């Protein structure tokens, strides 16, 4: 009834079974035949099952196992586990475009204009010597088209384990991963994840130039699973409440005692004003920005870090903040980064150490608040990115104490203009 | 072609002899028989060889007049042959096996059973021996007291340095020592290729030992042999038999260097089932086979007579320590009996640290309060508390708190020495670099040395420079490091406790308000630390006196002097460390209302910081935080699941002497 192609399968609750076990077995050691001749019994349920086998026979099918086996480590891979699926544990490191692998061969007669399609295996391509067209049957009349081919998209994954297995102070060490169709894509950099897949070994080229191979083999897995690690009406309910605005001002922060004014004035800002872009009279700022002043035993920075993970879009960093050209490291190109501030656009930026901003930096900021747009010119590149980041910042005074008798500007050590 | 010499040595008897030796043995019947008879159930999967019995047993037969010749000698001659040798014998004399065996799970002789049912049927193949074979063959060195029991110089062993291994060593069977440092992965070797024939009868095989590799391009099969071409070969993966293979190298130990040189290396091979037996970091006394290399690798058609060497790894001896993680054993029970026994330890602790410095009792009690840690494991609704003490020594130049420092390293085994600069890849990057030879750039990001539940010491704090102190400000308060630089986060929970010692730029105390001294750090840095330590050099009579007189009593005796009286022993300590801190006593709430009270005369102190010339009196919530932590300890080191309240008034005394040294 949805029209989806796709079936999860646990081992356990097909462990659950007593005929069952010995295809489990069977599936342990042969996992590719068995997944195919499960597909194909997939595909025939259809009909097994409808018995309008029109959007039957344009659609494939799939599973997906998990829970195969317990989750190993990168530190034993022994060679005996060759073939045999395996559940694995990590974290991406990188990624990479999708690569194209070719499945349908595309060839013409060039003298007649005659073309036909060559299915290929294991990659190697065995190429017809001669048109099949007897008329001519010319031997060197065929060229290749490479734009009228049929290709799948095959994807490259870096994976790390977790720390947890590193015990005594050790490396880390990386296994790398490849992808299919709807595994394209499904995870990013930083990803904690969980992949299920056989074991695979692949003899090295060495020189390009001649047919001599490696005495050692490479080694990498092939994954076919992989796993992550109407509420408007109680809304209303509680937003009718009368009291629910010093409630919500002390839910922010239970640890905090007392401080209940500069909770309100946070949660206020968390909230944020409105924003219009009137067009005969230009925009005007909608953020809201807060400092906080004191001395180093205040926990200022633990509201700081509540607020950070309270709010959706948010940067926390400390005393670079923008965008700059920078020299990529594993591949050897040019690519423009954005900066710190302007990922936080509609959020909220932290930022902590206030006095240590160097000299460079601040002027940054005096242009990122009075016009929230930001221009960079290098390299040849002249270009404006838009920042509609609100600023909640702390610092810290000059010495062990801040005296009251002595007004607030010298002992923050900023700028007057900054300050107001 | 190639001219013919004439050699003593003869294969024949010496197989003849080997399996003699193989079959009639007596060291449970005979020994080697046993491991046969194991290796056919399925159950031994490495075989290993004496030649100490060899030796022994040679000896002993030649009472009767038959014996004519001495096998050991060849085998040091000569390594390699005799393995093949061996395992000729062995595959010839393998017993059947007497238990049952899951027969379903052997995938490779299930497939060899189909070919087999294949040929066979029609009325087939003989497959090389080694495909067969699943176990693995390893030579053990003679010891030297079994050379001793006899006149002959059958000596080997005696671990040569790296350096010592001259151009006549190749082939022999030689014993080297020195410290593993590089370990690289484990990673699959190729033994025997198996190709597939698509469907054209048997499927051929083929074996390589060299290093390198080259392919069949066309096949026996008499289908195929047929004058037109039927299916092209393909390499098969389940077929083919497999090996780890791992590398490694050794350096040289410092003591074995000649004046004026640089240490040199040595790569060593590891195959089968004692890979992974060694890790970086250890004296190790390894025997293999010296073996030479071909330099046709590099492809650079040069050397024409110059060849590379390596050693294949045959036995290896860890040697070095063992930290067990304080694995209960009886006689460790008996020595916390003891200790239990021995009433109160701490003192004596103290006492049997570095009795080569003199004096500073209250020193040494607080690197005991440090080793022990303080509370930790959290608290309610997720708030961080860290059981790590940050203690920061302050004093003038020569007042042995860096041997202080090295003995405390020493005694401890997580204990890591840095300092600002001098070497790079010690902060803020990972050891691993663009280490590997392929520059894969592994890296973990922001981390620091072993963090994680570390010991970091410091000498010259003042030293270092911004990146090194915003790094010391970084791992505050058991925060984890998110330095990122190219999308990378994995970030290193760093829970170390850190100890520093540091000196005035003046190089020794003034008259003047103390905080003018203090770190030259700013004041942020000074209140995370729980304990601040000051040793001033006063010029005295009574006190001079006492440490010369210890100073050349220790150089009269050149050793630790027997003026000095402890009861306990450095690997008593490292013992009973472990052991309070597995005890781990936890929170008694009858402390709130004095520690409560305690604060609040704290904060009366505060009242009086402006008082000014020791101004270090101000008030932090981190003094209170501290002084609980410390009380902790103080019921962790000893006492049983229970936080006294002498706890809290040992904590006050060590604050208060703490601050006492400003004078
Ligand atoms: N109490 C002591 N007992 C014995 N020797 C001591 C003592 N105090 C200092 N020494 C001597 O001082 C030397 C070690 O102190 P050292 O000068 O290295 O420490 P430091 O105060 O950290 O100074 P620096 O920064 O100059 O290295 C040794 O030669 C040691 O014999
Ligand atoms: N009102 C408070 N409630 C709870 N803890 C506090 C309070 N005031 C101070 N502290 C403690 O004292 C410390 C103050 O540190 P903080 O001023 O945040 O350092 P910085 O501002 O330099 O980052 C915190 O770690 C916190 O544990
Ligand atoms: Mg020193
Ligand atoms: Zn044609
Ligand atoms: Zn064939």
């Amino acid at each position: 009834e949805l029209g989806t192609s796709n079936l999860n399968l646990d081992a356990r609750n097909l462990l659950a079974y007593k005929q069952t076990e010995d295809l489990y077995h069977q599936l342990l050691n042969y996992p590719q035949e068995v997944i195919s001749i499960m597909d194909q019994t997939i595909k025939d349920c259809m009909v097994s099952l409808i018995v309008d086998l029109d959007e039957i026979e344009t659609k494939f099918y799939k599973v997906r196992p998990y829970n195969v086996g317990s989750c190993k480590g990168m530190r034993e891979l022994n060679p005996n586990d060759i073939d045999k699926l395996i559940n694995l544990k990590g974290l991406v490191l990188r990624s990479t475009p999708v690569i194209p692998d070719m499945k349908v061969a595309f060839f013409k007669c060039n003298v007649c204009d005659h073309t036909m399609a060559v299915e290929i295996d294991r990659g190697v391509i065995q190429e017809p010597a001669r048109c099949e067209r007897i008329d001519c049957n010319e031997p060197n009349s065929m060229s290749l088209i490479h734009n009228r081919c049929s290709f799948a998209d095959k994807q490259v994954i870096k994976l790390q384990e977790t720390p947890d297995f590193v015990p005594d102070g050790q490396t880390p060490h990386s296994i790398s991963l490849c992808v299919y169709d709807e595994l394209v894509d499904s995870c990013r950099a930083g990803d904690r994840i969980e992949v299920t897949g056989t074991f695979r070994s692949i003899p090295i080229r060495a020189n390009s130039r001649q047919r001599v191979l490696k005495s050692l083999y490479k080694t990498y897995v092939d994954v076919v699973h992989v796993k992550k690690v109407q509420d408007l009406a109680k809304i209303r309910e509680v937003a009718a409440r009368e009291d629910l605005y010093s409630l919500l001002a002390r839910s922010i922060a239970p640890s905090i005692y007392e401080l209940e004014d500069v909770k309100k004035g946070i949660l206020l800002q968390l909230f944020g004003g409105t924003n219009k872009t009137f067009t005969k009279g230009g925009r005007y700022r909608g953020d809201i920005n807060i400092l906080l002043c004191g001395d180093p035993s205040t926990s200022k920075s633990q509201i700081l870090q509540y607020v950070h993970k309270i709010t959706p879009r948010g940067v926390y960093t400390s005393g670079g903040l923008t965008a700059y050209i920078t020299r990529d490291v594993d591949t050897k190109q040019l690519v423009l980064e954005s900066g710190a501030l302007v990922l936080s656009d509609g959020g909220v930026c932290c930022i902590d150490e206030f006095d240590k901003m160097s000299d460079s930096t601040r002027s940054v900021l005096h242009e990122v608040m009075e016009q929230q747009t930001i221009s960079i010119a290098k390299a040849g590149i002249i270009t404006t990115l838009n920042a509609r980041s609100s600023i909640l910042a702390s610092a810290n005074p000059i010495g062990s104490r801040y005296n009251p008798n002595l007004p607030v500007t010298e002992n923050i050590d900023l700028p007057p203009p900054l300050l107001s | 072609a190639l001219p013919s010499i004439q050699l003593p040595v003869d294969y024949n008897n010496l197989f003849n002899e080997i399996t003699d030796f193989l079959v009639t043995f007596k060291q449970k019947g005979p020994k080697y028989m046993a491991m046969l008879q194991k290796v056919a159930n399925r159950e031994l999967n490495s075989v290993i060889i004496d030649l100490d019995d060899i030796l022994q047993y040679q000896n002993e037969k030649f009472l009767q007049g038959t014996q004519a010749d001495d096998l050991v000698s060849a085998i040091q001659q000569n390594a390699n042959h005799f393995t093949e040798l061996f395992c000729r014998a062995i595959d010839n004399n393998m017993p059947l096996p007497t238990k049952e065996i899951d027969y379903k799970d052997d995938v490779l002789d299930v497939i060899l059973n189909q070919r087999r049912l294949r040929n066979e049927r029609m009325l087939t193949e003989l497959f090389p021996p080694n495909l067969t074979r699943r176990y693995f063959l390893y030579f053990k060195p003679l010891s030297q007291n079994c050379a001793r029991r006899y006149r002959k110089k059958a000596i080997s062993s005696k671990p040569l340095s790296v350096r010592q291994i001259k151009g006549d060593f190749l082939g022999q069977l030689i014993t080297v020592r020195g410290i593993i440092t590089r370990v690289s992965d484990v990673k699959p070797a190729v033994e025997v290729i198996a190709y597939t024939c698509d469907q054209c009868g048997y499927e051929v095989f083929q074996e390589v030992n060299s290093r390198t590799f080259t392919p069949l391009s066309e096949c026996t099969s008499e289908e195929c042999s047929q004058n037109q071409t039927k299916g092209q070969l393909f390499m098969s993966t389940r077929a083919s038999k497999f090996s780890a293979f791992q590398e490694c190298k050794i350096q040289e130990l410092s003591q074995q260097v000649p004046v004026g040189h640089i240490p040199r290396s040595l790569n060593i091979h590891v195959n089968g089932t004692l890979v992974r037996s060694l890790s970086p970091g250890d004296i190790v006394d390894v025997t293999g086979i010296f073996l030479p290399a071909p330099y046709t690798g590099f492809k650079a058609l040069k050397a024409g007579l110059l060849t590379e060497t390596y050693l294949e790894a045959q036995f290896v001896r860890q040697h070095k320590k063992k930290f067990a993680s304080f694995s209960l054993t009886s006689d460790v029970e008996e020595r916390v009996m003891e200790l239990i026994t021995s009433g109160d330890v701490y003192n004596r602790l103290a006492k049997s640290i570095a009795p080569e410095i003199y004096g500073n009792l209250d020193v040494k009690k607080a690197l005991l309060l440090l080793l022990v840690g303080g509370v930790d494991k959290r608290v309610g609704d997720g708030m961080k508390i860290r059981g790590d003490i940050n203690v920061c020594l302050m004093g003038d130049p020569g007042v042995a708190k860096s041997q202080l420092l090295k003995a405390i390293c020493k005694i401890s085994p997580r204990g890591v020495y840095t300092t600002g600069k001098g070497s790079s890849g010690v902060g803020l990057t990972a050891a691993v670099m663009k280490d590997p030879v392929t520059d894969e750039m592994i890296l973990e990001g922001g981390a620091l040395v072993l963090a994680d539940n570390g010991i970091c010491c410091i000498d010259e704090f003042d030293k270092m420079d911004e990146s090194d102190r915003t790094a010391i400000h970084e791992v505050m308060e058991q925060q984890t490091i998110s330095i990122s630089k190219a999308g990378i986060n994995t970030t290193l929970n760093a829970r170390t406790s850190i100890l520093a010692a540091a000196n005035p730029l003046y190089g020794r105390y003034n008259p003047r308000l103390s905080p003018l001294d203090n770190i030259n750090l700013p004041a942020a840095l000074l209140s995370r630390f729980d304990i601040l330590f000051l040793m001033l050099d006063i010029p005295s009579r009574d006190d001079d006196e006492k440490l010369a007189e210890h100073v050349t009593y220790v150089h009269m005796h050149n050793k630790q002097p027997d003026l000095d009286f402890t009861p306990v022993e450095p690997s008593k300590m490292r013992e009973y460390i472990a052991y309070a801190k597995t005890k781990r006593p936890v929170m008694s709430e009858a402390v709130n209302d004095y520690v409560v009270q305690a604060y609040i005369r704290l904060r009366q102190d505060s009242k009086r910081e402006m008082d000014s010339k020791f101004s270090f009196g101000q008030a932090t919530p981190r003094t209170l935080l501290g002084i609980i932590r410390l009380s902790q300890a103080l019921a962790k080191l000893r006492l049983a699941d229970m936080v006294d309240i002498d706890d809290v008034e040992e904590a006050l005394r060590l604050v208060r002497v703490s601050k006492e040294s400003l004078y």
